Parts: C-alpha cells; structure tokens; sequence
C-alpha cells in the first residue's frame, strides 16, 4: 500500500 | 444532523483551531518571535531537538507540521459520513487532491498581517522574517499570506472552516474518482448545510457563500503554483529532501 493508504487504513 | 457530526470531528481532530490562535496570539508561555536569524537560532535552541542553512531548517520543519496536518486531514475525512463507504482509492484521491487547498485554507486561521504562528503554537514568525529569506524559500509564503489576508476578511469562525473544509475534501471533479456520482452527492448535501449553517451565523452577509466557491477556486490555483515551487526545490536544492508523504501527494498532481 501507499503511504496515504497506510493513513486511510488505520483503526 | 451533519452540521454537527462534521464540526465536532474538526474539533476531535484539529490540534490548532482558530479559537486557540487567536488565544495565543492575544496573550492569556507568550509566543517567542522569530524576526531575524539570531532569534531563529534562539526558537531553535528552545525547541527542536542542525548546521544545514536555516532556509533548510525551516523548510524541514514546515514539512513536518504538513505531515502531521495531513494525518489529521485524513482522521477528520473518515469522520465525513459516507466517507468510509468510498473505494479505498477514491479516498485516497479525494485526500490527495484536497489536503493542501485544506490547509492553506486552515492556515489562515493562525496568520495575521505581521507573521503566523509555529511549533504548536510555542512561536511567531514574522512575515518580513520569511521575505527575507534567500530564493527561492522567500517566494514560498507570501501567497499563501495573501490568500489569508482575504480570507480572514470574511471572519468565519470554526464551525463554518470545518464545513468548508469537509465540502473542499468531499469534491466530485478530482483526477481519476471512481464513484463520481456517489461523491457529488455526498458535496451536494455537505455544501447544503453550509448554506444553511451561514445563513444562520452570518445573516449580515448574504453573498457569503458565492464569496467562498471563489475562494475554493482561488485555492486550487494556490496549490497548483505551490506544487511547482516543490519541484523547483526537488530538483535544484542540495539538502532540500522532501518526506515521502509529501512527495506521494505531490506526485502526479
Ligand atoms: C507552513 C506551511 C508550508 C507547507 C509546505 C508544503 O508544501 O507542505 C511548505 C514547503 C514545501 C516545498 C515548497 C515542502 C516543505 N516549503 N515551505 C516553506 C519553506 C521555507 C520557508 F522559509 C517558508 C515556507 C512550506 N510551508
């Protein structure tokens, strides 16, 4: 994943 | 009920807000102001936990504060309802598209005609001190205080910001969005209480609202010309590196 991905991805 | 749930996410989310700017900047640990280079070494000492040119200190610690802004954009967007339901890549688009018309707009909040606010509120940069500066890092502010000298004119406070900054993320035209329609719909009904959220706080103002669909235009051209001053320092400063985020946010846009 991208890093805005990883962002998006978070609880 | 949207009003409401979108103000109340800005506030959760937002670790300066225009309420605590103009506390700080009103008095009531007074700001240390940075208006030449011996009191930025000084804010420094005081501080940060480097011997690179001050111009590149200064440019390594906006990033972060982008960075960290940017985290906090993309908790109050999944705080937007619908938000969560989108395709992960068109979250991803809206963020990347709307991240920094988002914060120049927020930065508004914390800049006055002399200098703005930095380090969480624990400094005051002067506008002077930034024009000061050597090329091309002198260039890079000053629009963005134009831009706030305008806006601030319009005195919203935060709970019309958090509306407009939920109808600037939620945004139906960027570059390769999916469910376009879903996403409209979703701006149709964020810009509907908006309208009515300034009608309600402004009634002395009945043409506020076209005054800030232009603002909204004026903000897309800002960052388009702020994106190219990262390229130009991209590509032609030594110890300019450029955190990863920013440069995936950047890339392509
Ligand atoms: C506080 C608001 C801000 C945001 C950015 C941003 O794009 O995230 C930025 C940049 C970028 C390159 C143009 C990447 C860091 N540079 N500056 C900047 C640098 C030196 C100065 F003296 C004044 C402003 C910046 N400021």
């Amino acid at each position: 994943p991208s890093l805005l991905k990883k962002l998006l991805l978070a609880p | 009920s949207l009003a409401k749930r979108i103000y109340e996410a800005y506030l959760k989310n937002f670790n300066m807000n225009k309420v605590k700017a103009r506390v700080i900047l009103s008095g009531k640990n007074p700001p240390f102001v940075i208006h030449d280079m011996e009191t930025l070494c000084m804010a420094e000492k005081t501080l940060v936990a480097q011997n690179k040119e001050a111009e590149v200190r200064i440019f390594h610690c906006c990033q972060c504060t982008s960075v960290e802004t940017v985290t906090e954009l993309t908790e109050f967007a999944k705080a937007i309802p619908g938000f969560a339901n989108l395709d992960l890549n068109d979250q991803v688009t809206l963020l990347k598209y709307g991240v920094y018309e988002a914060i120049f707009a927020m930065l508004s909040s914390v800049m006055n005609k002399d200098g703005m606010l930095v380090a969480y509120g624990n400094g005051f940069i002067t506008r002077e001190f930034l024009k000061s500066l050597r090329k091309p890092f002198c260039d890079i502010m000053e629009p963005k205080f134009d831009f706030a000298m305008k806006f601030n004119a319009l005195e919203l406070d935060d709970s019309d910001i958090s509306l407009f900054v939920a109808a600037i993320i939620c945004c139906g035209d960027r570059p390769g969005l999916l469910n376009v329609g879903h996403i409209e719909k979703m701006q149709e009904g964020i810009v509907h209480v908006l309208r009515l959220h300034l009608q309600s706080n402004h009634p002395d103002d009945i043409f506020l609202f076209p005054k800030l669909l232009q603002k909204m235009a004026d903000l897309r051209q800002l960052v388009t010309e702020h994106a190219q001053l990262v390229q130009i320092i991209k590509k032609t400063e030594s110890d300019a590196a450029l955190h990863p985020l920013l440069q995936e946010i950047y890339r392509d846009m």
